């Protein structure tokens, strides 16, 4: 009995994922028409640049010790 | 129908960015001030340990 | 929902007290959905923030053109599309940037937390206060 | 206050625009092939004829009622077509009736290939209804068809209560209390922070920069009196 694992199970299912999975297997979407819709914005932007800095501080830190 | 569900996806949009960039930058915080004091666990350490 | 129609104009089709006295029929039907594409079309006015709201004078006019209309029911569906990846996009990094703080913070506190065992065990001697003091000596040796 | 980044988009946008324009291949793709990014955005967002000249002649491919007026009723300013082309922008949901300022070619470079952005998109779609149908019935009929499958097959199922509430929950029942304890001191810093953001991001790349150059030069000071050792440092300590 080879359960799956409790603390990394099968991903947190988003709906649009979900049905964006179900919906290419009607035929009625490709792949093609979303690969030229995938447009690329920066989001968490606040929280990418936060990130950065605190692993700069990290070896800051590091480098000083 | 697309634009009201475009309305609607956009309103939910924006009230889950509000949230999840309140709740992400909050854990970014904490990890802030656990690598602090984390920091100053491995200079005691290495300081008591090379005198 | 006569002050309705007189706001509105005369595309909105009159509304009888029979429709009221007795719900039935497909003319109720037809007068629920007019109502409701109405205030719905109310409500996209009234939440519109990042687009302009000009579109209340592109919705009044009866459609006639075919190419216009396939145009725009077009656009509308690739904008769907749009906002539909874009949100998914947004939701899986948001759900990978979530698992890695949580995987950082475990590490961080396994570290922190071995770091203050071994502080309470390994070390048993401490005798520091002399320390600066005797290297002066030290360097007397040397001297000498 | 930082408008760098902003240009090198926009230039890179102009680079996708012009091999998109390049893709279609217009009967007036001969004799010029400008490739330089900011050619290409002083081309096509600055006011010139040659973009203008594009827009029209599509213009003209997608309806053919706007020629009608044209060679009918000859004789027409330059400006009638601006206006009408905002118009017909407008009944696009995408631009003011007043919004001739995009027209003249004088407006943001931005929003201008936005603009025309989702214009190619629009053509794109059309193209590819009127590939696989012979006629304007048959693509309107099996777009209706297909829309109404679409809108049949989004609402036949239990699972939107999370699309219609995307939930923020990937998180452990360990980790909440730590929300907890500080729950109400976060409404304030989220003001103005992009700008200061910004400057610890500049000033302590610039910390580490110079705390890298102090590290090795005192590295190298210490290797200077290491060298007559770093031979004679084969001896062990314990021997």
């Amino acid at each position: 009995m080879a359960a799956a694992n409790p603390w990394d199970p099968a991903s947190a299912p988003n709906g649009a994922g979900l049905v964006l999975g179900h919906f290419i297997a009607s035929g009625m979407v490709n792949q093609e028409m979303l690969n030229m819709s995938k447009k690329t914005v920066s989001c968490f932007v606040n929280f990418t640049r936060l990130q950065q800095i605190t692993n700069i501080q990290a070896e800051i830190y590091q480098k000083n010790l | 129908l697309l634009t009201l569900l475009s309305v609607k996806m956009e309103n939910n949009l924006a009230e889950f960015e509000r949230r999840a960039e309140k709740n992400l930058l909050i854990m970014c915080k904490e990890k802030e001030k656990l690598q602090k004091k984390a920091h100053e666990l491995k200079r005691r350490l290495l300081l008591s340990q090379r005198k | 929902i006569k002050r309705i129609s007189g706001e509105c104009g005369s595309s909105f089709p009159q509304v009888v007290g029979s429709l009221f006295l007795s719900p039935g029929g497909p003319k109720f039907i037809h007068l629920m959905y007019h109502f409701a594409r109405f205030v719905a079309m109310k409500y996209i006015k009234s939440n519109s923030k990042n687009s302009s709201h000009h579109f209340v004078e592109t919705f009044n006019i009866k459609p006639q053109d075919l190419h216009k209309c396939i145009a725009r029911c077009h656009f509308a569906r690739s904008r769907f599309l749009q906002i539909l990846q874009r949100q998914d996009c947004v939701t899986q990094k948001y759900q990978e940037n979530a698992q890695l703080s949580v995987k950082q913070v475990r590490n961080l506190r396994s570290e922190c937390i071995g770091l203050e065992n071994q502080i309470k065990k390994m070390e048993p001697y401490d005798d520091h206060s002399n320390m600066e003091e005797k290297i002066q000596k030290v360097r007397s040796l040397w001297a000498s | 206050y930082s408008e760098d980044e902003g240009d090198s988009s926009v230039s890179r946008a102009a680079v996708e625009v012009f091999g998109k324009l390049k893709d279609l291949n217009c009967p007036f793709l001969e004799g010029l092939y400008i490739t330089e990014p900011k050619t290409i955005q002083e081309l096509l967002c600055s006011p010139s004829e040659y973009r203008l000249e594009i827009l029209e002649w599509m213009c003209t491919r997608v309806w053919p009622s706007l020629q009608d007026r044209f060679s009918s009723l000859k004789g027409v300013p330059t400006e009638v077509k601006i206006q009408e082309m905002t118009k017909l922008g407008h009944e696009l949901m995408l631009c003011a009736p007043d919004d001739q300022e995009l027209l003249k070619g004088c407006a943001c470079a931005q929003k201008q290939l936005h603009f025309m952005d989702q214009l190619l998109d629009t053509i794109r779609s059309l193209t590819i209804g009127c590939s696989s149908c012979s006629s304007l019935m048959e693509h309107f009929e099996d777009t209706r068809e297909k829309n109404e499958a679409l809108l049949g097959e989004l609402f036949s199922s239990p699972h939107l209560q999370m699309l219609l509430n995307p939930e923020c929950d990937p998180w452990p029942l360990d980790m909440q209390p730590l929300l907890n304890k500080q729950s109400d001191d976060w409404q304030w810093a989220s003001a103005s922070a992009k700008s200061e953001e910004e400057e610890k991001l500049a000033e302590l790349a610039r910390q580490l920069q110079e705390s890298a150059a102090k590290l090795h030069a005192l590295r190298t000071e210490y290797f200077a009196q290491h060298e007559q050792g770093a031979a004679a440092g084969a001896a062990d300590i314990s021997t």
